[PDB]
């Protein structure tokens, strides 16, 4: 129904940079709080960053803090994440997921319902 | 009977003095079974303001 497709990842050298793009289809991405989940190869998932619907509340992961910027292209109706100065420990798959309870009278706990397909990034020589 | 005729001496006869009426022994109220409530635990329990 509603998909969250990724694009821009793959292999890179350490020190270099990269940009991940999150494309929303099936609904309007300009008013749904988003946040990224990274999953290294053969491990669980891990939080990356977070954009709000407002655009004024942003919470990053403590390790990618200071770099690895996130944003949304409300013109192109995407989410953008530019990975800058990567190191060897960032190899993982990345998912772009949207928070379910985005109404004003929800009375329901949080849950990332629309999940991303996920694409891999590999950082080495 | 003396008090109703307002006279200390009553002559022979039959007199209608007063009335009696069984009192109610209980009080009951019957209303419809309270049903279509309003959404309050929907405004205080909101997850995001």
């Amino acid at each position: 129904q509603v998909q969250l497709v990724e694009s821009g990842g793959g292999l890179v050298k350490p020190g270099g940079s990269l940009r991940l793009s999150c494309a929303a289809s099936g609904f309007m991405i300009s008013d749904s709080y988003m946040n990224w989940i990274r999953q290294p190869p053969g491990k669980g998932l891990e939080w990356v960053s977070y954009i709000s619907s407002n655009g004024y509340a942003i919470y990053y992961g403590d390790s990618v803090k200071g770099r690895f910027t996130i944003s949304r292209d409300n013109a192109k109706n995407f989410l953008y994440l530019q990975m800058n100065s990567l190191r060897v420990e960032d190899t993982a798959v990345y998912y772009c997921a949207r928070e379910q309870p985005g109404g004003y009278y929800d009375s329901s706990g949080y849950r990332l319902d629309p999940w991303g397909q996920g694409i891999l990034v590999t950082v080495s020589s | 009977t003396k008090c109703t005729l307002k006279s200390f001496t009553v002559e022979k006869g039959i007199y209608q003095t007063s009335n009696f009426r069984v009192q109610p022994t209980e009080s009951i109220v019957r209303f419809p079974n309270i049903t279509n409530l309003c959404p309050f635990d929907e405004v205080f329990n909101a997850t995001r303001f």
